[PDB]
């Protein structure tokens, strides 16, 4: 059966400013099948206050999901997204890069 | 609204 | 032009009971309804401010119909398991999408209705709305069954009538958000990756709808082969983001230009380093 690897993007809703509340987003797209594990990480720990969009898919039948939470960026806090899927031999970590 | 008439594959 | 789209996903769970069913509805790039089989609600729910207007008849009806969808897909999983001679110990996925596009005159432009099984095209309504494209033999069986039952007629009746009607209704009610255009706020970032190389990234932010094109040129020559282009992503506030990046030799920055096209821009935009 066909399998498609999730494309992972980790990014803030608005440009990041320390001490100013914002939204952390992990957008995963282009994956198949739909079974997938997505976690937002703060300094290596799973954020429990995370919502996600409803399962949908693109023209090519590949699925997409947005995971998101409120967060106030600081100097030292490191954020990331951990994704596990059948196409991945091991959980993939994508770190948040505010300077891109 | 969605389609109300459905048929099995 | 505008569009209404319904998406349905059913995933079989061997041993874990009945399959997971998820339905979502969209007007263009804006979701307005949803249904989750594993939710305690067991109702079609609103996901847009402008759909909350609808009375109890709407929600009851859509709930009943979406439940019917869930059941039909549930049967479809077993049927297809039969068609392909597959085991009962593997998870499989059925996907259905259908809907309609209207043009500037708010009249029927296009219609579509397609099924995929395990990530792969299964059966699709052709553009003439009266014939089927079947990707394999099982789908040909399905095609025989649907042809004998004249499904395409009823389907066309929905696509050309009800679908367009409710599309225009929704477009009217949520005109503030659906009939809007947010021009992309564009800029370019420059970051040395090495002593001799630099990443040039072209950004488009806060735009609606999602359709947009970002291209890099080097002295007028298109650079798609050497451009990293991410999938257009939601900001979470109803707008979208996208960037395209190129890694260039340091000192050649002025050769590179970014080109942005969006319906919110009065004309295509060119950003440059000088």
């Amino acid at each position: 059966m066909i399998q498609r690897t999730p494309k992972i993007q980790v990014y803030s809703r608005h440009p990041a400013e320390n001490g100013k509340s914002n939204f952390l987003n992990c957008y995963v797209s282009g994956f198949h099948p739909s079974d997938i594990e997505v976690d937002l990480l703060k300094n290596g720990e799973r954020i429990e206050k995370v919502e996600h969009s409803d399962l949908s898919f693109s023209k090519d039948w590949s699925f997409y999901l947005l995971y998101y939470t409120e967060f106030t960026p600081t100097e030292k806090d490191e954020y990331a997204c951990r994704v596990n899927h059948v196409t991945l031999s091991q959980p993939k970590i994508v770190k948040w890069d505010r300077d891109m | 609204v969605c389609w109300g008439e459905l048929m099995n594959l | 032009s505008h569009s209404m789209r319904y998406f349905f996903t059913s995933v079989s769970r061997p041993g874990r009971g009945e399959p997971r069913f998820i339905a979502v509805g969209y007007v263009d790039d804006t979701q307005f309804v949803r249904f989750d089989s594993d939710a305690a609600s067991q109702r079609m729910e609103p996901r847009a401010p402008w759909i909350e207007q609808e009375g109890p008849e709407y929600w009851d009806g859509e709930t009943r119909k979406v439940k019917a969808h869930s059941q039909t897909h549930r049967v479809d999983l077993g049927t297809l398991r039969g068609y392909y001679n597959q085991s009962e110990a593997g998870s499989h996925t059925v996907q259905r999408m259908y809907g309609c596009d209207v043009g500037s005159d708010w009249r029927f432009l296009r219609g579509y209705h397609q099924y995929a099984y395990d990530g792969k095209d299964y059966i699709a309504l052709k553009e003439d709305l009266r014939s089927w494209t079947a990707a394999d033999m099982a789908a040909q069986t399905t095609k025989h069954k649907w042809e004998a039952a004249h499904v395409a007629e009823q389907l066309r009746a929905y696509l050309e009538g009800t679908c367009v009607e409710w599309l225009r209704r929704y477009l009217e009610n949520g005109k503030e958000t659906l009939q809007r255009t947010d021009a992309p706020k564009t800029h370019m970032t420059h970051h040395a990756v090495s002593d001799h190389e630099a990443t040039l990234r072209c950004w488009a932010l806060s735009f609606y709808p999602a359709e947009i094109t970002l291209t890099w040129q080097r002295d007028g020559e298109d650079q798609t082969q050497d451009t990293e282009l991410v999938e257009t992503r939601p900001a979470g506030d109803g707008t979208f983001q996208k960037w395209a990046a190129v890694v260039v030799p340091s000192g050649q920055e002025q050769r590179y230009t970014c080109h942005v096209q969006h319906e919110g821009l009065p004309k295509p935009l060119t950003l440059r380093w000088e």
